[PDB]
DNA sequence: TGGAGAATCCCGGTGCCGAGGCCGCTCAATTGGTCGTAGACAGCTCTAGCACCGCTTAAACGCACGTACGCGCTGTCCCCCGCGTTTTAACCGCCAAGGGGATTACTCCCTAGTCTCCAGGCACGTGTCAGATATATACATCCTGT
DNA sequence: ACAGGATGTATATATCTGACACGTGCCTGGAGACTAGGGAGTAATCCCCTTGGCGGTTAAAACGCGGGGGACAGCGCGTACGTGCGTTTAAGCGGTGCTAGAGCTGTCTACGACCAATTGAGCGGCCTCGGCACCGGGATTCTCCA
């Protein structure tokens, strides 16, 4: 006579999974014991960071007339960021490239 | 045996190089420098990537242990696993 | 016959090589050099496919790096072609010396 | 032989953000290099948090203090505002 | 006519007399009336203890030799002996902090 | 509440500092540019150092938090407990 | 009828505890088990590097003409060396100063 | 409150080294802190080194490993040599 | 300021291989209940952080003078760039053999957990000697005139 | 290239004082002696993927030559920074007083670990089609010399 189940991301509303966090915490060697609202927190931070990158580069490949996303919009849309050229500092992305530019000394005049 | 493999690195590879940085003008002096730049890179790399092969008792080596290897000294890598 | 000016092949071939993602070193003379490189530490080793590749991402983008930091130290002291002092300087500011 | 990944979450992501917009599979694996190097900063530094203070628990204090250290700027704002509000919502139902 | 020096050799004496001892060279007072003004943004109503005071003045006497010291370098590359404002600015911006 | 602080930090004792680094001459445009640099050094450092008082509800800065603080972005510092 | 104690840093011959370092250990969360011969590794590592230091210091302090250790040697004797000057790359000791040298240039000709 | 450091065994060994020298309060703060320091960073590493390899018990052989990754030079041979020796010696008897 | 000429861009047709969707099943997440300790809350004590006052003197400030250094201009010459030929080795298919990296079952030795107890290490006094502070002396270095 | 005067600095001697080295008492954490269970070491099997060799083709590397522009040295003019002196201003030191907040006990409850039974979400294998790479031809633009 159980009650079926449900999710606990569904309670949460969320898309990332809460009980796979929650075993990797448990697992992880980080603390004795593990409180039962920070995997929530944590999957939500996740979520939001992918939303932010994703949008970024979907808008890049479809500034280049193209329907998939390849390692040169994701260059593109991370390095012309602010926050997120802060945040991936030392990071090097395989198939990447450069941004074009050149120092205006060596111009022809 | 190998050797003298250093001389593989032609000056086009290192024009190349350079026009990719943004260079306009090369000196004659440059191609010395860079390879013994290189060289250097090459063992600090190598060496932390065999030893972490050698711990688990192995003979080949991975590209795990070269991403850990990287990793370790402040060059993170992203595309070959991890 | 018709000549271009010293200068605009140069800056045909930085366009050209900032739009594009590819590798720059044939391939052969870099395993060769990496197993030649790898034999002091240990003998009769073999490698995976992919340690090569990864290797050789590292170092090219080290080495692009590099030239970048140079041509700027290049450049503060009023000249345009680029001299091993300003590969020295551009090492031991950063301080790998 | 078994092995897991986050494919299908951010496949789900995307197709919320554009709707019609496909992902080739090295990107699929960038995606993956970037979520799990995330995960461990903050473990990690929530981890250390919580050592210097003699507990022996990580709550979502731990987790929100972790976060304002680690992110720049709005991100760390917007984070905040958005793991306040998953947490609030999970503990009515 | 009176004793002078040619312009210079004060320089080098206190060059060497600064190099020789290891002193604080920044007056207390207006350094804890600086951090306190700082602090003020973050959060309202404050205590600090003695020693964080110190502490802070010390990296920050550090810090800043140190970035001295690679302006001088960077100075002398250009073939000058004065520093200016560009040696600084390249300084940060090679060793990564712009 | 305090204002125009900045200007306690005296160009005697940028040439001090100077002095100690090793420099001979100087213009006289280098003591602005110093105070900028301070006063951005100073802000990223007292902020964490303000966030790490905080979590543990307290309304008193200790000296284990500034060391804290300096650790956390690669400047470690010796001689103050720790 | 117990046979009195021996503690173990005798047994190995070290100057260093090994039961406070297996005891650290043993609650640092570092790993779920630790074995029986670490302690004496690590410890044996730490007084090593302890004796050296301590060696250049008293060598400086010597030089100096004097009998006591202040922090001013301690500098010395690690900004002097190699190895150590490479261990300690990223270090600020209070009270410690700088080494004298002057650039070539600006002496006087 | 009972408070630990290492200052008996570090004058133990400077009475070892030099007969006749002392030292101050500050020399022997900052030789705590360095102690503290260099325990951490092999600590971590070993812990790390046990994690990769899928084991759950640390030995003599991470602490080795770690050792050799983290020290340069001539360092790494005599500690190896140091610590195999002190282990030698202590399973003897 | 005009033409010639070389390099880049745009548009339409073919084909193939990699990304997207479907099916079976098995292992990991969910539901329901018990138990013991980690942490929340209230109260009290004594340390240390903050504010005020007077005084002596060391450091900051303002001004005048003169010299050495930063900056622009000109000329000579060599070294690097652009282009045409000839030679070398990388790249692509195909085939063949075997070393070593993943699995599985069995067993045994090493580590966690518990109780007793007793020395090693920490907090608290006490005295003396190493180092800090005056004072006179002699040696070393710089700068102008000869 | 020297002579000599003026200034800064290292050396030797005599008096205080407070910080370091040592002794004593006590308590709590490390050592000794057992038991129980599962993590890792060892032997055997399977099959994938790494190394080695051969032949053909064309893209990339090596070589030589002719000019032109940029690196480098020398000279001259002007101004901004270093040195020294007299006047003004806060830093540093030694006391006194007050109270806010850090740090330590004692009680109690509710929250997370652990276990047993149940089922559905996510992973591996498989087909299928359309998005992009490639080829060919025409249009547009930028550079260089009269």
């Amino acid at each position: 006579t159980r009650a079926k189940a449900k999710t606990r991301s569904s309670r949460a509303g969320l898309q990332f999974p809460v009980g796979r966090v929650h075993r990797l915490l448990r697992k992880g060697n980080y603390a004795e014991r593990v409180g039962a609202g920070a995997p929530v927190y944590l999957a939500a931070v996740l979520e939001y960071l992918t939303a932010e990158i994703l949008e970024l580069a979907g808008n890049a490949a479809r500034d280049n007339k193209k329907t998939r996303i390849i390692p040169r919009h994701l260059q593109l849309a991370v390095r012309n960021d602010e926050e997120l050229n802060k945040l991936l500092g030392r990071v090097t992305i395989a198939q990447g490239g450069v941004l074009p530019n050149i120092q205006s000394v060596l111009l022809p005049k | 045996v190998l050797r003298d493999n250093i001389q593989g690195i032609t000056k086009p590879a290192i024009r190349r190089l350079a026009r990719r940085g943004g260079v306009k003008r090369i000196s004659g002096l440059i191609y010395e420098e860079t390879r013994g730049v290189l060289k250097v890179f090459l063992e600090n790399v190598i060496r932390d990537a065999v030893t972490y092969t050698e711990h688990a008792k192995r003979k080949t080596v991975t590209a795990m242990d070269v991403v850990y290897a990287l990793k370790r000294q402040g060059r993170t890598l992203y595309g070959f696993g991890g | 016959p018709h000549r271009y000016r010293p200068g605009t092949v140069a800056l045909r071939e930085i366009r050209r090589y900032q739009k594009s993602t590819e590798l720059l070193i044939r391939k052969l003379p870099f395993q060769r050099l990496v197993r030649e490189i790898a034999q002091d530490f240990k003998t009769d080793l073999r490698f995976q496919s992919s340690a090569v590749m990864a290797l050789q991402e590292a170092s090219e983008a080290y080495l692009v790096a590099l030239f970048e930091d140079t041509n700027l130290c290049a450049i503060h002291a009023k000249r345009v072609t680029i001299m091993p002092k300003d590969i020295q300087l551009a090492r031991r500011i950063r301080g790998e010396r | 032989t078994r092995k897991e990944s986050y494919a299908i979450y951010v496949y789900k992501v995307l197709k919320q953000v554009h709707p019609d917009t496909g992902i080739s599979s090295k990107a699929m694996s960038i995606m993956n290099s970037f979520v799990n190097d995330v995960f461990e900063r903050i473990a990690g530094e929530a981890s250390r948090l919580a050592h210097y203070n003699k507990r022996s628990t990580i709550t979502s204090r731990e987790i929100q203090t972790a976060v304002r250290l680690l992110l720049p700027g709005e991100l760390a704002k917007h984070a905040v505002s958005e793991g306040t509000k998953a947490v609030t919502k999970y503990t009515s139902a």
